[PDB]
């Protein structure tokens, strides 16, 4: 089909002359003579009927003037319920060695948004069992989370979390898109879905697909991945009206990649060092990720924190594509506090005295208030002293600290971490014991009592258990 | 055999930047259409090619693609049909509700009106909020900024006004009424749905035009919805009617316009944005004037969204937008999970315009008021241990406390203006220092129903008079002193 | 003799506090101007150089 | 004249071909077939005899192959005496909808700096008839003057009252240069200017000429608005041999449009990000407002300083040109002393007694340490108290607070609002009531006598008045 030529192989840049027609942006080229299959997908037209393509796996081994075909259609993946339990790549291809995914129906990774008239209004909270995010950032069912975070903070602990509490329980099937991530913990993650039952092996029960594309992929790669992804819950939400959940791990690198091949691209650099083509890309990608009126999609994204500034323009306009927040700060794990959410920080759009209920809306309002005037106490207690601040002041840091430490939940993930068991609260629980700490009737209990522990029960039972042992 | 003056050639297509060669007599900034259906803007005429932005997918568009002119700049279906529907930056409806039936096609790139056009602006445009009505008086006719960081409730701010504009526009006094515009710029269309939900639930609609370009929609959409809107609301502007516009994420249309630039290889500047992006944001927000009798009388009110990144208020587009616009209402996130709620902070908010845009009521009141937190301010750093301080600093705290609780108002909940003027008088005269700082809110709601429900006429007084007459306040009095004595229960 | 003694010991020492604060942020703050436009000054050396490189 | 052709239309960068004699830098390109005016500034002759020029006007519309003419000259606007009492734009066409202005002759707007020998040696003081200004910081004869402060503090009415009185004294008409002036506020600034009667609509008793450069309108016409009402102003200096006064608003938005219009033509940005030519474009702006043989153009600059840093390289070059700083503070607006000015904070260069008389130096170093030592014991009084102040403590704060009351003076542009005929105080009365204060002389006199008044016999008799 109208085969091409390769003219120029510069990184992960591939420029083919098409003789005949010239094959349309976004259509995917297979380059001949390789012992692997390399997808070439076209970026621009450049002219003289030359297409400028970024390469989906390594660019060694090309030759100028090496023939390349056209697919004639963009990059199309094996879709369908046989994808469950599988591993695929950005191309569509099983990368488990369980043999050939059979799947009847194949989808183009790239399309068209859903429409506004598609939009669902509606706003239902999902009780994820985290007492931070339940009660200061509740998530809602179809709404997008983002897992806000820098590197080493709990980004990747909290999504495996938020998969073993939820993508367990919802009968619904799942999708997790490792989008430029360490590959052992890809390895990690397909162990421990197999042992736990999300994906069988032997049987045709498996509720979640894996699509797979990691940091040694090539940027091209890194930067599809995604959209693979998507594409996979998007035919778990239209052609099935199944309610579906999208796990994707740094979707940062899927921007990342872009600001790694737009200078070959030939693109002006945009500020900081970004692609031009940030908001726009990520937009692109992000509106496909939707709760449409056909069906729900809960998306969890883990957005990395370049050097922990939020302001960096890639985690700053993936604020915007998000229903619910929450960021994790260093300094709280610093201080221990795991999960490492940041109180003050975290938002919901749910987060509403109507939706909530009026008791959860002024407990959390409450806490992230307490916490305001701890902060602000802190800076007193710099230069004053503890033990020369108002009864006020310290009855007001005592009970903050005693919320904070109540905030770090043991995760079932981070058994292995911690050594504690893991905790699962009840919003209700989460809700009744915040607001007994704000009122004080817990204030004889030392703060040690409140730190990894699950609910109020747990936190009274430890200090007598210190009581004890005193 | 191809014309190459009225049709033309792809040469290259790429990054939503097409090159076409021929169309020799296109004008600069018209619009054309694509082979694929896909229409387009003539930016750059360069020498050799004219580069032509898309305003869609690049998949659709190839290299030999015929392009052909449609002989018009950029214009928007421009009336009042458009009232009540959600449309999109080139006017096309997008609530599928049907086709509008706007008469009237007015150019986006139509300049501001000049300086004799125009005269000083007097009507107060009533926000609904307790903050923004009595510190940060807004007039119709003015530009001002709801500036703040992320997740601060500048979007709230504007909302509410579009709410509280439903008691004078069901009102049928005209002189009043205050046609809304929401531009929507990078927002997500799940936000978009959510805000036209709330909208049509507190039956807002009717009056508001809802022109989004959400993040899928291509760069120059983004980049001319802005335009659109106004151009949209020049219409009653230029017709005795007055309007408002909120023109919500302008920074997100300066990075649309920064990556049409840039893919157009347009020379770059600091962050990257084009030089021409202060003129991009001026030729929009001068638009917004009060225009005199001779013109009609119209105004359209500019209320600009900037998200600052960590309070960066010296960053190129928040520096250029606060340059043109006439004051800003800053929000801090501090204030927001500090109980402040608006996070409206007094000190960096400023008006312009003053109280020249404040009813003699409000003004009477929120004087002494903007006096007495000033003080407060002033002696805010002794709060904190200030128990050992001299008498007047103690006053001061607990004024300004009173009135921080006073100014606290709930979302979705816009207050009328003689309930904000009763509250205000409440606070200042100083009533409220006896009752404890968390009751103060708890007053302020039963007092509003209390006057709200007994007491009618005075409220009548003040929005008909519009002034505190002797006679209102002896009146205020003695009803505030009544209602504070059984208040307490 | 001695609370009051202490009490303008504390005063004094405060004011003197104070006083060292303000020369450290007026240094810092002339520190800041210089970073935010050398940091200004690079981000555009960086653009430049991207755009003559294409 | 040599009718060019459109070649390049690419945002306000117009190229334009002419296949007759190529025109030279900074000159008027007019462009044929638009219904508004767009006159386009030669800025760089790429060859090919094709010239790369800016535009004044909206680019919106232009045809490539549109037929654009050459005036033969820089751009020139009206100049003359009518000028007074119009609003004009960049390109000199008047924007207040009163007709044409008719004037006999009109200059361009890019001329040459006054030559060495023209330049005078002497520094002069152009009072003002203020006292704080013509005290602390007097202005000087042809040279720059920064009024920083924004809204609140009285600047508008400063500006009218500097017009009225360098009218009244001098004799010598003024010119407001507004770059990037806001539309709204340039309205409201006319209103107000016609209200306090600096400019009669009636007959020709104008004394300022006002040039718009509005935000609206394209980098390139904010950037030369300043040049044009520095030509407006040198007819004055020049043809009248009148003590011009230039008021520019904001010399920071004609900075900030230089540095757009570099990155228009592509030039690669200096530090910060400004134009890499910024020195020399202030340098071409400053240096024509000196003082000449025939007259001098004194300038009032609005300054702005980004982010707060006087470091800044924008705050920096203006620094570099000024004489004199006014900073009108809030709160000395707060103590109700009009005009507003801050008398510690407000500098002048000439400042030095072999300028100003030794007697003038004397006397405004002596209300500089009266108003300080004040300043530095308000702490003392706030804390102790008035009664734990020594004696002459306790003079000094009395004499201080009449030198910060007699600082104020009624301005006569305000005098319908306020009922208070303005006052124009000669320097020697400024000298002569501040040195008597500082002597002691008027001791005895009320505070309240020396607020609100002109020379210090109004103040004596203002006393008398009292009860
Ligand atoms: N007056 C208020 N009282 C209580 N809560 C409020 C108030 N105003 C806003 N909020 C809360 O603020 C939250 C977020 O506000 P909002 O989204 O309007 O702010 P924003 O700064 O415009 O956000 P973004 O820029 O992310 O769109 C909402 O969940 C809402 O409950
Ligand atoms: N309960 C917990 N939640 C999160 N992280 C924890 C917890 N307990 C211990 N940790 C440590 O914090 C680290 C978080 O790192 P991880 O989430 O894997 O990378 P990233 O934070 O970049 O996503 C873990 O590797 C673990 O060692
Ligand atoms: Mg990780
Ligand atoms: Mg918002």
């Amino acid at each position: 089909a109208a085969t091409g030529r390769i003219v120029a192989v510069i990184g992960a840049v591939v420029d083919v002359q098409f003789d005949e027609g010239l094959p349309p942006i976004l259509n995917a080229l297979e380059v001949q003579g390789r012992e692997t299959r390399l997808v070439l997908e076209v970026a621009q037209h450049l002219g003289e009927s030359t297409v400028r393509t970024i390469a989906m796996d390594g660019t060694e081994g090309l030759v100028r003037g090496q023939k390349v075909l056209d697919s004639g259609a963009p990059i199309k993946i094996p879709v369908g319920p046989e994808t469950l339990g599988r591993i695929m790549n950005v191309i569509g291809e099983p990368i488990d060695e369980r043999g050939p995914i059979k799947t009847k129906q194949f989808a183009a990774i790239h399309a068209e948004a859903p429409e506004f008239m598609e939009m669902s209004v509606e706003q239902e909270i999902l009780v994820t069992g985290i007492k931070v995010v339940d009660l200061l950032a509740p998530y809602a069912k179809g709404g997008k989370i983002g897992l806000f975070g820098g590197a080493g903070v709990g980004k990747t602990v909290l999504i495996m979390e938020l998969i073993n509490n939820v993508a367990k329980a919802h009968g619904g099937y799942s999708v997790f898109a490792g989008v430029g991530e360490r590959t052992r913990e890809g390895n990690d993650l397909y162990h421990e879905m197999i042992e736990s039952g999300v994906i069988n092996l032997k049987d045709a029960t498996s509720k979640v697909a894996l699509v797979y594309g990691q940091m040694n992929e090539p940027p091209g790669a890194r930067a599809r991945v995604a959209l693979t992804g998507l594409t996979v819950a998007e035919y778990f939400r239209d052609q099935e009206g199944q309610d579906v959940l999208l796990f994707i791990d740094n979707i940062f690198r899927f921007t990342q990649a872009g600001s790694e091949v737009s200078a070959l691209l030939g693109r002006i650099p945009s500020a900081v060092g970004y692609q031009p083509t940030l908001a726009t890309d990520m937009g692109t990608m992000q509106e496909r990720i939707t709760t449409t009126k056909k069906g729900s999609i809960t998306s969890v994204q883990a957005i990395y924190v370049p050097a922990d500034d939020l302001t960096d323009p890639a985690p700053a306009t993936t604020f915007a594509h998000l229903d619910a927040t929450t960021v994790l700060s260093r300094a709280i794990a610093e201080l221990g506090i795991y999960p490492a959410v940041d109180p003050l920080d975290s938002t919901s759009r749910i987060m509403d005295p109507n939706i909530v209920g009026s008791e959860h809306y002024d407990v959390a309002r409450g806490v992230q208030k307490i916490l305001q005037d701890y902060k602000s106490l802190q800076d007193i207690i710099a230069i004053l002293g503890m033990d020369e601040l108002s009864e006020e002041d310290k009855l007001t840091v005592s009970r903050a600290r005693k919320i904070q430490r109540f905030l770090s939940q043991p995760f079932q993930v981070a058994e292995v971490f911690t050594g504690h068991l893991g905790k699962l609260v009840p919003l209700k629980e989460t809700i009744k014991g915040f607001q007994q700490i704000l009122a004080g009737e817990y204030d004889h209990l030392p703060e040690q009592a409140f730190y990894m522990v699950g609910p109020i029960e747990e936190a009274v039972a430890k200090a007598d258990k210190l009581a004890e042992e005193h | 055999s191809v014309d190459l003056e009225e049709t033309g050639r792809v040469l290259s297509i790429g990054d939503g930047i097409a090159r076409v060669h021929g169309l020799r007599n296109v004008q600069a900034e018209e619009m054309v259409e694509f082979s694929s259906g896909l229409k387009g803007m003539s930016l750059n005429l360069e020498p050799d090619n004219v580069g032509v932005v898309v305003f869609g997918n690049d998949k659709l568009i190839k290299e030999g693609d015929i392009v052909k002119r449609t002989g018009a700049i950029v214009d928007v279906p421009v009336g009042e049909e458009l009232l009540g529907r959600v449309v999109d930056a080139l006017g096309n409806a997008i609530d599928g509700k049907g086709p509008i039936g706007s008469k009237t096609r007015r150019r986006v790139g139509l300049k501001a009106p000049g300086i004799i056009p125009r005269i000083s602006v007097r009507e107060p445009m009533q926000t609904g909020i307790k903050a923004v009505d009595s510190l940060v008086p807004i007039g119709r006719g003015q530009r001002e900024l709801i500036i703040g960081d992320r997740q601060t409730g500048k979007t709230s701010i504007a909302i509410d006004t579009i709410i509280n504009q439903k008691r004078f526009n069901d009102g049928t006094d005209e002189k009043k009424k205050l046609y809304c515009i929401y531009v929507a710029i990078g927002q997500k269309r799940s936000t978009v749905a959510q805000l036209v939900k709330r909208l049509t639930d507190a039956d807002a609609m009717k009056y508001t035009i809802v022109v989004s370009a959400t993040a899928s929609d291509a760069a120059p959409l983004q980049y001319l919805a802005p335009y659109s809107g106004c151009s949209m609301g020049e219409y009653f502007r230029d017709n005795g009617k007055h309007a408002l516009i909120i023109y919500d994420d302008l920074s997100k249309q300066a990075v649309a316009y920064r990556q049409m630039s840039l893919l157009l290889r347009r020379p770059p500047g600091r962050e990257a944005y084009p030089g021409d992006v202060f003129y991009l944001h001026s030729r929009l927000l001068e638009r917004a004037a009060k225009m005199n009798d001779a013109f009609g009388g119209g105004s359209l009110t500019a209320l600009p969204v900037i998200e600052t990144q960590a309070g960066d208020v010296s960053a190129y587009i928040p520096t250029n937008v606060i340059s043109i616009t006439d004051g800003q209402i800053f929000l801090e996130t501090e204030l927001f999970y500090k109980g402040i709620r608006p996070a409206i902070n007094v000190g960096l908010s400023v008006s312009r315009v003053g109280s020249a845009a404040q009813t003699r009521a409000m003004k009477q009141v929120a004087g002494t008021m903007k006096l007495e937190l000033a003080q407060y301010r002033e002696v805010a750093a002794f709060a904190q241990f200030g128990s050992d301080l001299d008498a007047a600093t103690q006053q001061l705290l607990s004024r300004g406390v009173r009135l921080t609780e006073l100014l606290k108002q709930g979302q979705y909940a816009p207050m009328a203006i003689e309930e904000q003027v009763a509250v205000i008088y409440a606070g200042v005269r100083g009533y409220l220092d006896k009752l404890e700082p968390s009751k103060i809110t708890k007053f302020e709601n039963a007092f509003l129903s209390h006057v709200i429900s007994q007491h009618q006429a005075l409220l009548g007084k003040i929005r008909a008079d519009g002034k505190i007459s002797e006679e209102t306040d002896a009146k205020l009095k003695e009803i505030v002193t009544n209602f504070l004595a059984g208040f307490e229960a | 003799e001695s609370t009051t003694s202490e009490q303008s010991a504390r005063m004094t020492a405060m004011d003197n506090a104070s006083k060292n604060a303000s020369e450290m942020i007026d240094k810092l703050t002339l520190t800041f101007n210089r970073t935010r436009q050398a940091v200004i000054t690079k981000e555009l050396i960086e653009i430049i150089s991207g755009a003559a490189a294409l």
